[PDB]
């Protein structure tokens, strides 16, 4: 008992540490590794614990101390098993559900995925303290790759890795009707997003006739001043002269810069 | 006699040559891709000809030449990559070969325990020479210092290794072994403190047994200040608004080199006069800027040169400027910043992740809102996240976990995003830097300023201060501080004395420790350093001349794509 005391404050705050290792005086030894902030001797003890303790007790152990547990998390990251271990003993359960999202984007096929994927939605269930967005958001990644797989099927184009933005974007300028509206409607894709989206999607495919079409409408949820830009540049300055004056909300002063730039001076 | 940016580079040059010089005979270089960048700002590729060197590799490459027996490998020590690597390395061409090969091996700057091992688990220990080879800061310019670890961000904050604050307390420990003690070691922020036990514990340590001789206080140094990056997160979060800061935000700026539209590279040094006069200037004034000098030089040959490539560079950053996008993303981040309501600026990230402009652009939006605003609304949160989910794809469901793990992306109702008050009693030993209150009491909004000739910090932001430099000027200009608020503020002492009260609503400790022609101060950064907080410690620089030199030291230059990139998954569901 006397023997590990005089070492408590000198000298060399890194030689104390194999001493205090070899007396079995561990936690001691780690909490002097971690003061001394040298990565080399934290490892040096971590890897010594890591061979010598039940995983169980090292976990313990480094769990007390951020700084060790950090660097036990580090090294597993480049190991799965002992990080999901080491996340569920400390309840850490949004970052073991990390892990398995993690092994998702590792899987060759969707369907392999999607139980990756799964088991994360399980972890985040039972004391849910706030997990009702993230067992939402792995339902629809369930959701959206599941839906991919069959337009990659039938158009025999690539789908499945975009998200539902890139997925409606695809979509629209391959012309593919409701089937971008499908995808709006499964994932409740906001009024003002799946707009810009379109505009941006007809405007790449130059589909005139349909910003045309959709020019004969009343009101749009982000103006038409979005149009009159959008359409003006790689596109028609006659066309984008169409919706002006619709763009209700303006400069006011005046309205000249529109019909000065689509050429009509 | 005092300190110099320039022995530094003496040094590190005299240290890498001594060591070529150590293997005897001819040799060939592998090199860690990452260091081969601040390897040459020290050392021409010319002069490592001229010591024996045949070819040039690359460590992640692993293609060693066969040619020469002397194999030589430089790289960071405390790596865990590296001693595979070159272990990978020597099994792939100690059997793969015809003549013997000599393996030698240059570690930056230490020979450590686990390198030891990795080499020991793979038999090819017994077969090299273990050399050391002590490199910390890269003078990449006569003011600017840094340990040049580009992911230093990422492990310090993500990953919470220490690793970079033990290299920078070695570094910091360096020049008190040349030039002296530091008189005073001033700063804010856990990493700074940190820093600051560090430094008192390798003293003690050099007195180790044998007894050790001991320090005196230095005579040409003032002090030193050392800033975490932690305490002020919004600064590196905005677009930086200078010349070099346009340069790193659009191209991106690594060892003092930028590549243009393989791909062309343009030094970016103070080498360059054109340059140096150009980097810190807010970029509305770089074209009056540039035709002054087009219409001086028809009225001193690099500078021709120099006016075609800055001429193309700006002209290009004009073009980034102009479109919709920028200017939206610059209005969200105004408000943000000036303090209006942030739910105000919805519509607009709602507009811009539609409009589909980069992830890290969002997201720095985002975590701006959070960092300034002592986080996000309950409401308004699921559905930002659901915006960046359903936009970007629901991989990045580990990229906001990541922000989350940062504390720069947080609920309103978490702990960990509560700003430090006053009246909402004590709780919360990690509590947030309070911008609010912050921006009011050291004015972090100046809609003053003139961009032309500036008069205040403010400019590199076009009417923001950042708040890092703001809190350095809470010790070094405690006068000019005061009288942008008060007036009539003998008086000079260094500390935070005269803004105690101020300082206690920004994150982390704050302390003074004093340890037992005009001087210099080290202002030194944990967690990086951006080109507009560098911009702005010029300014004051030039302002301090006479009474002092100003030298900045940091572990890495940041902006906030680097920052977000620490965070951002790239594994993408295919």
């Amino acid at each position: 008992r006397l023997a590990t005391e005089l070492l408590n404050h000198e000298p060399r705050a890194g030689r104390q540490v194999p001493l205090l290792l070899s007396m079995e005086e561990d936690e001691l030894a780690l909490d002097k590794a971690i003061e001394s902030g040298d990565t080399d001797l934290i490892y040096f003890v971590i890897h010594q614990l890591r061979r010598k303790l039940p995983l169980a007790s090292f976990f313990r152990v480094v769990s007390s101390r951020p700084t060790a547990s950090a660097m036990v998390e580090a090294l597993a990251r480049n190991d799965t098993a002992l990080l999901k271990d080491l996340y569920y003993q400390d309840d850490r359960r949004l970052d073991g559900a990390s892990v398995f999202i993690r092994e998702a984007l590792q899987q060759p096929e969707t369907r392999t995925a999607s139980d990756k994927l799964d088991l994360a939605a399980n972890l985040l269930q039972g004391n849910q303290k706030e997990h009702v967005f993230e067992l939402g958001a792995l339902k629809e990644a369930k959701m959206l790759l599941r839906m991919q797989e069959t337009f990659e099927r039938d158009l025999t184009d690539s789908f499945v890795g975009l998200s539902v933005n890139q997925t409606m974007f695809k979509l629209i300028k391959l012309g593919y009707h409701g089937r971008a509206k499908k995808i709006q409607s499964e994932f409740k894709v906001p009024e003002r997003v799946a707009w810009w989206i379109r505009l941006q999607a007809l405007v790449a495919k130059r589909d005139w006739n349909e910003i045309e079409e959709i020019s004969r409408q009343r009101k749009s949820p982000i103006g038409w001043e979005p149009f009159f830009n959008q359409v003006l540049q790689a596109g028609n300055p006659r066309l984008a002269a169409t919706f002006i004056p619709k763009c209700t909300n303006l400069e006011p002063g005046q309205t000249i810069t529109m019909y000065e730039k689509c050429g009509m001076r | 006699a005092g300190f110099d940016a320039e022995q530094v580079r003496d040094k590190a040059r005299k240290d890498l040559l001594h060591l070529l010089e150590g293997v005897r005979g001819k040799k060939n270089l592998v090199i860690e891709k990452d260091l081969a960048g601040p390897l040459g700002v020290i050392v021409k590729a010319s002069t490592l000809r001229d010591y024996g060197v045949d070819n040039f590799f690359f460590l992640e490459n692993k293609n060693t030449g066969t040619s020469q027996r002397n194999i030589v490998f430089i790289a960071r020590g405390e790596s865990v990559r590296n001693a595979h690597a070159i272990a990978a390395q020597i099994k792939r061409i100690q059997r793969e070969s015809q003549t013997s090969h000599d393996f030698h091996i240059f570690w930056v700057p230490r020979r450590t325990l686990f390198s030891d091992k990795v080499l020991e688990e793979a038999g090819v220990l017994g077969d090299a020479n273990i050399s050391e080879l002590p490199l910390y800061f890269f003078p990449l310019e006569r003011d600017v210092l840094s340990l040049e670890l580009n992911d230093s961000f990422r492990d310090l904050y993500l990953a919470k290794d220490p690793t970079p604050v033990f290299l920078l307390s070695r570094a910091l420990m360096g020049i008190q072994k040349k030039h002296g003690l530091f008189p005073r070691i001033i700063g804010k922020g856990e990493n700074a403190k940190r820093v600051a036990d560090l430094l008192s514990r390798m003293r003690q340590e050099l007195l180790a047994e044998s007894d050790r001789a001991g320090l005196s206080p230095s005579t040409t140094i003032e002090s030193v200040i050392i800033i975490d990056r932690e305490v002020d997160f919004v600064t590196p979060l905005l677009t930086q608004l200078t010349y070099e800061g346009l340069i790193d935000e659009y191209f991106g700026i690594q060892n003092n080199q930028t590549d243009v539209d393989r791909k062309r590279k343009i030094q970016l040094d103070g080498s360059d006069s054109l340059y140096s006069q150009l980097r810190d200037a807010n970029f509305a004034i770089v074209g009056s800027l540039l035709n002054t000098v087009a219409r001086r030089l028809k009225s001193y040959q690099a500078e021709q040169q120099s006016l075609k490539i800055h001429s193309n560079i700006a002209e290009e950053i004009i073009n980034y400027t102009r479109t919709e996008i920028f200017n939206k993303l610059l209005e969200v981040q105004q408000n943000l910043a000036a303090g209006a309501d942030p739910s105000s600026q919805f519509d607009s990230i709602e507009e811009l992740v539609a409009r589909d402009t980069p992830l890290p652009q969002v997201l720095r939006l985002l975590c701006l809102y959070s960092c300034i605003s002592g986080g996000i609304k309950t409401k308004e949160l699921d559905h930002f996240r659901r915006l960046v989910l359903q936009g970007y794809g629901h991989q990045h469901l580990l990229t906001l976990h990541n922000l989350e793990r940062l504390q720069m992306f947080l609920s309103k109702s978490s702990p960990l995003a509560s700003m430090i008050t006053m009246s909402g009693s004590s709780g919360g030993p990690d509590q947030k830097t309070n911008y609010t209150y912050l921006r009011k009491q050291l004015r972090l909004i100046v809609d003053e300023v003139n961009e032309q000739d500036p008069n205040d910090i403010a400019y590199v932001y076009s009417g923001y201060a950042p708040l890092s430099i703001r809190l350095v000027q809470c010790v070094l200009q405690k006068q000019y501080l005061l009288s942008i608020t008060k007036g009539s503020g003998g008086g000079g002492a260094q500390g935070w004395k005269g803004f105690e009260e101020i300082v206690k609503h920004a994150r982390g400790p704050t302390f003074d420790e004093i340890q037992k022609d005009k001087k210099t101060v080290f202002v030194v950064f944990v967690g990086g350093i951006t080109f507009t907080e560098i911009a702005a410690l010029r300014f004051i620089a030039k302002q301090e001349e006479a009474r002092r030199n100003i030298v900045i030291c940091t572990t890495s230059i940041i902006n906030g794509n680097r920052m977000m990139n620490a965070a951002i998954e790239t594994a993408t569901f295919e």
